[PDB]
């Protein structure tokens, strides 16, 4: 034996492995196991849980009357707060599953995990000699689901505020955030509509362009897609004939000739969108929402005299004079 | 040869701003569209259409600016500056939402146009039409959004009204009375768009770092060859990355390329489905079995039912000043509210 | 002297990586800009300053600070001389334009590198010694600092101390707490609700002691790198480079960008709620301490109301059964502040004294603090989403922690990007695949 | 559709006599009301205690009546409760208690008249919006 | 990478150029604001002055309510405000 | 070259030129419009 440990080291690190495990996957591979099997026993099994602190549970799992849209795993109750849940810390599970235990264990472990997985996405590339800068794109989404699942439940408080996992569980976030918050009316959300938008845009400009002007080299009753071979050296589609039909369409300047110069800018406008709506989320954690123009525009008696910002203001206010019924006690919604 | 060869020889001709026959057709449009908004954004009001102001010129800012819809009354109306609404007079006209019908009718052709010139310019450059193909998908949605959804409703009034904040409402509505979110078809839509965006980012940042070396500097923009000839980043590389990190990996970049053309343009499409459906209100609004399980048993509650009451407080206070004609008058006692608040 | 046949322009300051002299012209020319600003600040907030006004209705956030080292301020916070602020506002202002001097001078007329117009300033990334040790004079410079701030709290006046006896007032710190087993004992602290790690400091003694600490353990180490060389691991382990060491210096804000977000969302006394406003516990706390006062006069029972869903309106109990605020305020039950805590007990909120030692500068406090919660829009609408504008105020409290969220987490990505970068360059291929030898290539298909 | 002297002729005491602001004293006191009571009382109500709003029908059958300039005047210098049965400058801004609410220091006696003059001329343009609360946002 | 136009640079920088359109850009820009200023763009699109949105007493919305007959309904209610 | 200047370039930059500061001007106005 070279020596155990350095081999073990070699193994880890080998690029040879199906599934690169690297020093980052040490962590990764079994916070994310933890994670998702967690998760699976939960959506599936677990029961009601009292998500508000008021004693209502709320239940979100399969076996319990929910159905795939619908079910969810639950957020830590509200008597919680930020306070650390582990299982350690209950008489019993069944104590643990009432106060939502099981999502901690889960926003935790993944968001750990995925972020291993960031530093995995960086790892590999190094050891096959190519460029870092991909975990960079990835860091967008990451940077999301911690603003969604830690950033704004710190800012607010409580865990209890942050996003369920599942899907209704999710709309209810989202409705809720924009009583709230008013996040429509915030740049950092529009500007990540514009990259998501925008993204979609251009994934479909790209992938048309360019497929539209590949070379031909099949016959007219096969597969247009065999005219690739892996590893092949030269390019399979004509950009000089794409940026000319492109440039044709708007004008020439207002167009890519420059294949790197095209693939910057398409991984550029999402991910920098992203990063702007994880930022926004981040940022209305710590209560600093979006645009007011309530009762703004007033005529010269002094009437208030409506805009689409107040017909805004009236679905806001529907939301908010709902949600969470019997939670609250008091004139101003603090918490 | 003939005029008709003449005419078509000039349009044809390679100039800054290829015109074409498309052109015909595309900028008289395209520009009265883009024009009407502009002008309307800053100059007409909302008042006698929904007792609102909605222009520069009232105080509104971009966010608040906006070409409202005409009014209820109008119904489907084409609203025609010449027709028994407006009569020919212009300022009427205005003050009727004659310019939401302007520029959505306009906008409409524009779009036609334009696919056609997408579809006329390829043809001349001698390219494949996926370019095409793929503005089906906008097309569809303006359609089904802008046209065939109020068609279905009571009038144009509940037509997206052009505008920012125009908009948010029309988001804000659509939870609210329709129970969009909860939809199949809106989910396939943002699964399309969102992993439409993932596409985007996650190709572009597969080629930028695993780009070969073909120059001596540190920004390697220049180290470009706009003349074809070897692939400029290891397609080798990348597959063997993604196969060791996702598991999953491309490798037939024709494939890789047609696949993102697909993602983002089903999801728009079935998006519109959707809301083809919303026209007749026939919407995914509710789950029965779990409606049923809601009125005998008191105690069980799922993220679903909360959502629901969500609707019924934005549908409670928003109605009145979001349908003035309909003169509702809802007492405080009537308004449902949870505790304190 | 180095153009586009260096780098590209937009990456233009990386053509700076060689050229010691100039690369100082740069951090003496923006270390200009950052006390400029300071300064200028300063005199922009003053000039809008308002004496009889909370200075967190006024968008102040430097003033504030100085106010918390014990300048111009006096009971309660209450601003007695505004010398003190144009004093340090001006002071930084001229030093802008000595330091702005220098950078100017460093890049543009003066060597443009270092190494040659002489040694001693010169330097060499790869330089194991010279780095470690202008580190090391670094870690001197920010270590007198801490102490810098250990007198002014001990000789020269004090600092704020919200938690006076007396009630709130500059107050002279003549005891810091030195035991080790309690001053590090923060880095021992969970980061989660309750036990708070470092943000949960809540005595000036501590502040104060541990700066002690800090100053010295830190000249300490200033010495040691002067006098040394990385050990093998330090080498064996690092990537020994110009973008590397920025990189490791990048992901070292970003970290310290966030303990900052924290503190001033958090912390009450370092940050004290008299100049900013009151914390997001804090008011979400005066709420239910405001109404518990007001229906109490109207003559209900506050120990055994019951509210909709059974819990108990005004008072219920935590999860370790102390007794706490009721309603959305249950999460809150982690807030400690001057004004509430002359309310609790051992076993949390009295019952005794609620019901008859509440205090009118409490009621008031309770209402200020109620409204003046941290809920705002960008354009500055003070309260919820679906507030009338009036009110134009956005606590001092989210402005801080938003703006250094966002810096904070750029710069974890700045932390990645550069440190991706260094790693590539160190072995060689940040600028692409060896079309010759592509690595990949030689490796067995995993198939 | 104007903000007409006509609307400016609001009530100076109990025995009917009246008196008329100007388009400055309202704006003032517009601007004087944000200063130091938006704070609590933004758009007519009172977040530290919805029970008692600034309609002025409140104002009227509030104890001694504080529906007219001289009556929300004194009650700016010595706050009492509903019924007046009892002080609460100390838990309440006012003149004798300027020591404890800086923001009513500066405040004089030309201010304390244009505060008084914007709560009941608000509600003559606002209406029921002036008193109620979100219901009519 | 050519066609007929004249490199808009080479234009941009003619002095030629700025000798027009140091007269033709500011025309046009007080010219829209006049358009403004003089109240005129009021009239061409009907758009109610501060003073315009309702009557002195009514707090009621000038809703147009049927079609046909809207431009006659729309009239009548401008014969309100003064 | 011997460049020409009223072309269709021409044209098509100055619908949206000559409008737009048309605008700019109008809307620089209303910044003072009140009540
Ligand atoms: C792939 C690459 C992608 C790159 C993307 C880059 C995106 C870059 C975004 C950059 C910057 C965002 C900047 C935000 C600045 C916010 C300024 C502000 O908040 O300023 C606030 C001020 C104040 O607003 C005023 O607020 C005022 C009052 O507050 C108050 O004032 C009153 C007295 O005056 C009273 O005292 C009252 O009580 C008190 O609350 C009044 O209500 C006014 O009526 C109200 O107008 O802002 C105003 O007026 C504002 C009018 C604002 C229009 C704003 C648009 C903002 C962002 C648009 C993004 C578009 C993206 C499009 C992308 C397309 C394709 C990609
Ligand atoms: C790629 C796509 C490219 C697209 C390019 C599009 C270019 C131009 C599109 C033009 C659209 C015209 C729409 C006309 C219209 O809405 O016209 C509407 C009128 C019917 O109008 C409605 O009539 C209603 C009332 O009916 C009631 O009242 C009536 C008397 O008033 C009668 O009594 C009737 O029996 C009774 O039921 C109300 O008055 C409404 O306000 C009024 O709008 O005629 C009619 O539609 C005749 C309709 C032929 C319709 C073809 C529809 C295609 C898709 C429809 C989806 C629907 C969902
Ligand atoms: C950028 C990030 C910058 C971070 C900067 C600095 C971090 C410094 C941390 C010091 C931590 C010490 C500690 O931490 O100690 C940590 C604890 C151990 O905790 C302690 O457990 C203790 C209690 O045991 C006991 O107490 C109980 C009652 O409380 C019972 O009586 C029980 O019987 C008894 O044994 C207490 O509950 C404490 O409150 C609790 O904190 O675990 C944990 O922190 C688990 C933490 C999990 C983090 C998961 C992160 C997921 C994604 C992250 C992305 C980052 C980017
Ligand atoms: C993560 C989240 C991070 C969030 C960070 C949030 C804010 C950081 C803010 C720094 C602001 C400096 C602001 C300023 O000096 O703000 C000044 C003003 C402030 O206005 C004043 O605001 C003032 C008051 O604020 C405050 O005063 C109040 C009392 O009056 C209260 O105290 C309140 O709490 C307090 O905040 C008063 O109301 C004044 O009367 C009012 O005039 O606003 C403005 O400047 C608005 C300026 C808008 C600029 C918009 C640029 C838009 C697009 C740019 C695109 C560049 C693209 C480059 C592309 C390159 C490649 C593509
Ligand atoms: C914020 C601080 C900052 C600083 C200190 C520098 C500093 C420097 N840069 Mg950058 N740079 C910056 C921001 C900054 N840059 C940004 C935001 C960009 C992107 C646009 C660039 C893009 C860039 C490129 C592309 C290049 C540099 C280069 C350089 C070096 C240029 C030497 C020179 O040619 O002088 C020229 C200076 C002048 C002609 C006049 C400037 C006068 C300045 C100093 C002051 C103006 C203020 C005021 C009038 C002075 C009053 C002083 C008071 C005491 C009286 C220099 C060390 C070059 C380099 O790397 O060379 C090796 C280079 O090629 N920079
Ligand atoms: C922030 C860091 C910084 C650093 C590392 C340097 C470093 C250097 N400078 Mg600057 N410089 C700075 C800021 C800085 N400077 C600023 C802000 C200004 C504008 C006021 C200048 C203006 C300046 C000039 C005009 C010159 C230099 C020169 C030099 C080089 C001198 C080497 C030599 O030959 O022996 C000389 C030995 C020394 C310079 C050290 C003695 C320093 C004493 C005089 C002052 C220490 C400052 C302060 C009074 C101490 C605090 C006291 C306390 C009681 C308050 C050296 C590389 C010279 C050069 O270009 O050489 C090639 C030169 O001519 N610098
Ligand atoms: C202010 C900046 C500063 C910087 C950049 C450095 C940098 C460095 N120091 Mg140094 N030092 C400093 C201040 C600083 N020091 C001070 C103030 C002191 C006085 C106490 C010292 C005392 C000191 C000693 C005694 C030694 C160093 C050494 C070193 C080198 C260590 C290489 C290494 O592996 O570290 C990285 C640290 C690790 C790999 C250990 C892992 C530790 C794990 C358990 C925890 C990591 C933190 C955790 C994930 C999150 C935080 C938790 C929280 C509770 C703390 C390195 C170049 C060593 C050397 O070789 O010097 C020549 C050495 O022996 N330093
Ligand atoms: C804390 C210190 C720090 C330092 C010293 C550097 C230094 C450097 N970085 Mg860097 N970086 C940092 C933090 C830092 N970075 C962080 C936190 C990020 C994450 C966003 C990055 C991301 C980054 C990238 C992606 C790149 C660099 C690059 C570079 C090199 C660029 C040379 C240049 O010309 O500048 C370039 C500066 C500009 C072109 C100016 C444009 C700035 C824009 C993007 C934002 C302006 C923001 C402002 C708030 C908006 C106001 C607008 C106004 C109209 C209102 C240089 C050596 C480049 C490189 O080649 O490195 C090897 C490169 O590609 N950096
Ligand atoms: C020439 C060729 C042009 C080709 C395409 C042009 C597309 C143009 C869009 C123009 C939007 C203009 C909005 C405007 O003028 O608002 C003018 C308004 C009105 O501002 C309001 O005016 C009122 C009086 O009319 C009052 O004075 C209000 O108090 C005041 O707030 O806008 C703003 O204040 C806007 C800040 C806008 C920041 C906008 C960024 C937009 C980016 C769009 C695309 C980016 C890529
Ligand atoms: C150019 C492309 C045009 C496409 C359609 C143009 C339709 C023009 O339609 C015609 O407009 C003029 C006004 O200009 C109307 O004229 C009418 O409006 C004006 C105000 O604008 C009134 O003062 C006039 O009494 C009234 O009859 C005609 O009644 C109408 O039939
Ligand atoms: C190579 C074809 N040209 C081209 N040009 C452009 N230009 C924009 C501005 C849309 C990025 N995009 C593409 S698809 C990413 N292709
Ligand atoms: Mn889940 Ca943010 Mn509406 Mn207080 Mn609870
Ligand atoms: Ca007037």
């Amino acid at each position: 034996s070279a020596n155990l440990w350095e081999r073990f080291c070699n193994w880890v690190t080998s690029t040879d492995n199906r599934l690169y495990v690297g020093w980052f996957g040490v962590i990764m591979i079994p916070t994310l196991l933890a994670a998702t099997i967690c998760f699976v026993i939960a959506f599936i099994a677990a029961p009601p849980v009292d998500i508000d602190g008021i004693r209502e549970p709320v239940s979100g799992s399969l076996l319990y009357g929910n159905n795939i849209i619908t079910g969810a795993v639950v957020p830590s109750s509200n008597a919680i707060g930020l306070h650390f849940y582990p299982i350690w810390e209950a008489a019993s599970l069944d104590e643990w599953l009432y106060n939502g235990g099981p999502y901690q264990l889960i926003i935790f472990h993944f968001l750990l995990g995925a972020s291993c997985y960031m530093g995995r996405q960086w790892e590999l590339s190094y050891r096959l000699g190519m460029r870092p800068w991909i975990c960079v794109a990835y860091s967008a989404p990451l940077a999301s689901a911690f603003a969604v699942f830690l950033i704004y439940p710190i800012g607010q408080g409580s865990f209890s505020d942050g996003m369920p996992l599942g899907i209704s569980g999710t709309f209810n976030f989202m409705i809720v955030f924009q009583a709230e918050h008013n996040i429509l009316m915030h740049p950092f959300h529009q500007l990540g509509v514009a990259g998501v938008f925008g993204g979609a845009l251009f994934c479909a400009m790209h992938g048309s362009l360019v497929t539209s002007s590949l070379i031909r080299e099949t016959t007219e009753t096969e597969s247009a897609n065999y005219g690739y071979k892996f590893g092949q050296e030269e390019e399979t589609y004509n950009i000089v004939a794409a940026h000319g039909y492109f440039g044709r369409l708007i004008f020439q300047y207002a167009s890519f000739n420059n294949s790197r110069s095209l693939h910057f800018f398409l991984a550029a406008w999402p991910v920098v969108g992203v990063w702007f709506t994880a930022l926004g989320i981040s940022t209305m954690a710590f209560n600093l929402n979006g645009f007011n123009f309530n009762h703004s525009v007033i005529d010269a008696k002094g009437n208030v005299i409506n805009t689409w910002a107040d017909i805004i203001n009236r679905a806001n206010l529907g939301m908010e004079v709902m949600h969470e019924r019997n939670a609250h006690n008091f004139p101003l919604d603090l918490a | 040869r003939g005029w008709f060869d003449i005419l078509d020889d000039w349009l044809k001709r390679d100039r800054f701003v290829f015109v074409g026959w498309s052109g015909i057709l595309l900028f008289p449009c395209a520009y009265l569209a883009l024009g009407g908004w502009l002008t309307g954004t800053t100059f007409v009001t909302s008042w006698y259409t929904h007792g609102l102001a909605s222009s520069y010129l009232e105080g509104c800012n971009f966010l608040t600016v906006a070409v409202s819809t005409p009014a209820n009354s109008m119904g489907h109306s084409l609203l025609l500056l010449w027709g028994p609404e407006a009569q020919g007079d212009f300022t009427r006209w205005c003050q009727l939402g004659g310019l939401w019908t302007f520029i959505a009718l306009h906008g409409a052709f524009g779009l036609i146009g334009f696919m056609l010139r997408q579809f006329e310019i390829a043809r001349l450059v001698g390219v494949r039409p996926y370019n095409a193909i793929a503005f089906s998908a906008p097309i569809a949605v303006f359609v089904s959004v802008f046209l065939i959804y109020p068609l279905g409703q009571s009038s144009w009034f509940f037509a997206p009204s052009f505008g920012v904040a125009a908009i948010f409402r029309f988001l804000l509505f659509f939870q609210g009375f329709h129970n969009w979110t909860l939809n199949p078809f809106h989910m396939m839509g943002v699964a399309g768009v969102l992993g439409g965006a993932l596409l985007c980012a996650i190709h572009g940042a597969t080629v930028e770092n695993t780009l070969f070396q073909d120059g001596e500097g540190a920004s390697t923009f220049r180290a470009f060859n706009p003349t074809q000839a070897e692939e400029t980043y290891s397609m080798v590389t990348a597959n063997r990355f993604w196969s060791q990190i996702f598991g999953i990996a491309f490798s037939n970049k024709r494939w890789l390329h047609f696949f993102m053309l697909f993602v983002p343009v089903t999801g728009l499409w079935m998006s519109a489905i959707g809301v083809v459906g919303l026209a007749l209100n026939l919407r995914s609004y509710d789950f029965i079995s779990q409606e049923i399980r809601a009125a005998e048993d008191p105690e069980f509650e799922t993220f679903y039912t909360k959502n629901l009451l969500l609707n019924e407080g934005i549908r409670a206070w928003m109605a009145p000043q979001d349908q003035p004609h309909e003169n509702f008058v809802f007492p405080e006692e009537v308004l449902p509210r949870g505790n304190a608040l | 002297d180095q153009e586009s046949s260096g780098f590209a322009w937009w990456a233009g300051n990386a053509r700076l990586i060689n050229l010691s002299g100039k690369l100082l012209g740069a951090h003496v020319a923006h270390a200009g800009l950052i006390v400029f600003w300071a300064g200028a600040m300063t005199l922009f907030e003053l000039a809008h300053f308002i004496p009889e006004k909370p200075m967190y209705e006024q968008g102040l956030i430097l003033i504030p600070h100085i106010a918390t080292l014990g300048w111009g301020v006096g009971p309660g916070g209450e601003v007695v001389d505004t010398f003190p602020f144009f004093v340090v506002g001006v002071v930084h202002l001229i030093s802008s334009a000595v330091l702005g001097f220098g950078g100017v001078y460093h890049a543009i007329r003066g060597p443009e590198t270092l190494e040659e117009y002489s040694s001693f300033f010169g330097y060499d990334w790869k330089d194991k010694n010279k780095m470690t040790t202008i580190l090391g004079f670094h870690l001197i410079v920010l270590g007198i600092g801490a102490l810098l701030l250990v007198a002014k709290a001990m000789f020269f006046g004090g600092l704020y101390d919200t938690w006076a006896p007396g009630g709130g007032d500059v107050r002279v710190i003549t005891n810091p707490t030195l035991d080790p087993r309690v001053i590090f004992g923060y880095l021992l602290k969970s980061p989660f609700g309750g036990e708070g790690w470092i943000v949960s400091v809540n005595n000036l003694e501590d502040v104060v002691g541990g700066h002690i600490w800090i100053g010295l353990i830190c000249i300490a180490g200033g010495i040691w790198h002067i006098l040394t060389t990385p050990f093998g691991w330090a080498r064996r382990a690092f990537i020994w480079s110009g973008e590397a060491y920025l990189s490791y210096s990048l992901g070292a804000l970003s970290m310290m960008g966030f303990i900052a977000t924290c503190f001033v969302w958090f912390n009450n006394t370092v940050y004290p709620s008299e100049f900013y406003g009151p914390t997001g516990p804090e008011a979400s706390q005066a709420q239910a301490m405001t109404f518990l006062i007001r229906d109490q006069k109207l003559g209900a029972n506050v120990g055994s109301a019951q509210g909709p869903t059974g819990l108990g309106k005004y008072l219920m109990r935590s999860p370790t059964g102390e007794i706490i605020f009721g309603g959305e305020t249950m999460r809150f039950w982690d807030f400690r502040g001057p004004w509430l805590e002359p309310l609790r007990g051992p076993n949390g909120l009295d019952l005794n004294k609620i019901k008859n030692d509440i205090q009118p500068w409490q009621e008031r406090r309770a209402a200020e603090y109620m409204t003046h919660a941290p809920l705002g829009s960008l354009n500055s609408v003070g309260g919820v989403a679906t507030e009338i504008n009036s009110v134009n105020f956005v606590s001092p409290r989210s402005w801080l922690a938003t703006s250094h969220f966002v810096l904070a987490f750029f710069f974890l990505v700045g932390h990645l990007w550069h440190a991706g970068r260094a790693r590539a360059a160190a072995a060689g291929f940040e600028k692409g695949i060896d079309r010759e030898s592509e690595p990949v290539l030689s490796m067995p298909s995993l198939d | 559709a104007e903000l007409t002297p006509e609307v400016l002729t609001v009530p100076l005491n109990s025995e009917g006599k009246t008196i008329t602001l100007t388009e400055k004293q309202y704006l003032e006191g517009k601007r004087l009301f944000q200063y130091a009571c938006a704070s609590c009382h933004v758009g007519g109500i009172t977040k530290t205690n919805p029970s008692l709003d600034l309609r002025t029908e409140t104002l009227a059958l509030a104890t001694p009546p504080r529906d007219n300039i001289e009556g929300l005047v004194d009650y700016m210098k010595n706050p009492t409760t509903y019924d007046g049965e009892q002080e609460i400058a100390e838990v309440h801004p006012s003149l004798r208690s300027a020591d404890i609410f800086p923001k009513m220091r500066n405040l004089t006696e030309k201010d304390l008249v244009a505060i008084a003059g914007h709560i009941l001329v608000e509600p003559k343009i606002l209406g029921d919006k002036w008193g109620g609360g979100k219901v009519y946002y | 990478g050519t066609t007929g136009e004249r490199p808009f640079s080479d234009i941009i920088t003619s002095v030629r150029y700025w000798v027009i359109h140091s007269i033709t850009i500011p025309a046009l820009f007080i010219a829209g604001w006049l358009f403004v200023s003089t109240g005129l763009a009021y009239d061409v699109f009907g758009t109610p002055r501060p003073d315009s949105y309702y009557a002195q007493e009514q707090r009621s919305i000038p809703l147009v309510t049927d079609r046909f007959e809207a431009k006659q309904q729309v009239e009548t209610f401008l014969e309100q405000l003064k | 070259v011997s460049y020409p200047i009223f072309t269709v370039r021409w044209v098509a930059v100055h619908t949206l030129a000559v409008p737009t500061i048309f605008f700019l001007g109008a809307i620089a106005a209303m910044q003072f419009i009140q009540r």
